[PDB]
């Protein structure tokens, strides 16, 4: 894995095109996540 | 150490997982290809992920970071899609589960799109999709994603052009 930047713990990636889109994050360091839930599920068809 | 815990789906905190995941769908500029073509999900079943040693080396980190940043972790609820999810919750997350090739280098990516990181659970770009019919949009298979504790600390801002 890389390195986060100087000073910095992570990255916020910010969409500047599409105005719908939330934010994007990374960390350099598994340490950093924990995995609370685990979900199960299906993508639905549209009716 | 992990153990599984069901959430009833009566529980207020299994409602408020799948709030989270149902309104952060969104479309998605690859006309469903990687992820699929939906507007929301059927939601199976919602575990707690439950490990001592995972969750202190957790917290250890939470304090590093907050000491470094005026007492603020600056934690969030993020969602992450892996082909890798049965490792990173009984190992947990490592250099293993980082996307090499991510927009902001080699890290450990996750998204406040729950659709975002559907898009990864079948591998970057969706590899080949489900791995029974070979289908990025099959709407049979059943997936798994991540509802997961991160601290951000000061983060980096970049816009994405
Ligand atoms: O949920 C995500 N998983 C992944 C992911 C997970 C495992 C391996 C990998 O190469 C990417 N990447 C993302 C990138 C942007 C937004 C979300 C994700
Ligand atoms: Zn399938």
């Amino acid at each position: 894995m890389a390195h986060s930047p100087p000073g910095h713990h992570s990255v916020t990636g910010r969409p500047s095109v599409n105005g719908l889109a939330l934010a994007e994050y990374v960390i350099y360091r598994g340490e950093q996540a924990y995995p609370e839930y685990l979900i199960t599920y299906q993508i639905m068809r549209p009716e | 150490g992990t153990i599984l815990i069901d959430l009833s789906p009566d529980d207020k905190e299994f409602q408020s997982v799948e709030e989270e995941m149902q309104s952060t769908v969104r479309e998605h500029r690859d006309g469903g290809h990687a992820g699929g073509i939906f507007n929301r999900y059927n939601i199976l079943k919602i575990q707690k992920v439950c490990n001592k040693k995972l969750w202190e080396r957790y917290t250890h980190r939470r304090k590093e970071v907050s000491e470094e940043n005026h007492n603020h972790a600056n934690e969030r609820m993020l969602f992450h899609g892996s082909p890798f999810v049965n490792a990173i919750i009984h190992k947990g997350f490592d250099e293993r589960h980082a996307y090499i090739g991510g927009m902001f280098g080699a890290g450990i990516y996750f998204a406040e799109n729950s659709s975002k990181s559907n898009q990864y659970v079948y591998g970057i770009g969706g590899g080949t999709g489900c791995p029974v019919h070979k289908d990025r949009s099959c709407y049979i298979c059943h997936r798994q994603l991540l509802f997961c504790r991160v601290t951000l600390g000061k983060s980096f801002l970049q816009f994405s052009a």
